């Protein structure tokens, strides 16, 4: 009876909130909001750091393709945001 | 005579891939352990199909 | 992939097969 | 040469921010702060929901051990916080 331990559980008097899909619902779109606000906070930060290395760049240093550098950087904030989504989606729907 | 030579031939004739290969020997219950192994491997970014 | 490309295909984590002119799936050169 | 693909990578012109431990540092303790504030926001919410089911409880319904129910519920907010920690710790130090 090894396989019996896939049913091991010690629940107290009250079921874990997580068994309630609504609780997870809240917490999920909680982090979804919490996420959308970071997404911007990071856009801001990139704006600054953009002209912040324009002011430090010497003339012997390579010309920074603002279009290039800011492209990869925005696309990244996108991915990273998307990632962060699925990941909170993971800890609340899949692997909680 | 190797368990994984079957697996190999599958890759040498059909799906030429640099994918993970983990071949199990769970006696009578092999087929399920394989599902596990495959399952876990996929849920770790090791592979998608 | 043709043999000459192999190392590249193995290392470009985005290299993917395109439909070709006979109907065969190949990695492109 | 199967094993060659453990070095599969297509980096653009600029290295991913994530290779920089400091970037991950920021984002980590960013979510650590972002986490500590949720921890309280949830404590609040439990306070309300506490007396919010005292007002709805009929007298034929079982007496709710406020000590019992509020214990398991706080402990849970603790765990759930701790969990959330390690998990952001995961997505920024281990599996990024």
């Amino acid at each position: 009876q090894g396989v019996l331990t896939t049913a091991r559980e010690k629940s107290g008097n009250f079921p874990s909130p997580l068994l309630d899909i609504k609780y997870r619902r809240r917490q999920l779109e909680l982090r979804r909001q919490q996420i959308k606000q970071w997404k911007e906070s990071e856009y801001l930060y990139l704006q600054e750091e953009v002209a912040a290395i324009k002011s430090q760049r010497s003339e012997e240093d390579g010309p920074f393709d603002e279009t290039a550098y800011l492209r990869e950087r925005t696309e990244h904030i996108e991915r990273e945001a998307r990632r962060q989504e699925a990941e909170a989606q993971t800890s609340f729907g899949n692997e909680f | 005579s190797f368990v994984n030579t079957m697996a190999a031939w599958v890759n040498m004739l059909l799906l030429s891939s640099t994918g993970p290969i983990k071949t199990p020997v769970g006696a009578c219950a092999t087929a399920v352990e394989s599902l596990d192994v495959g399952y876990d491997t996929i849920m770790q970014g090791k592979a998608r199909v | 992939y043709e043999d000459r490309i192999q190392s590249k295909v193995f290392l470009n984590p985005q290299s993917r097969v395109t439909q070709e002119s006979n109907g065969e799936l190949k990695f492109p050169a």
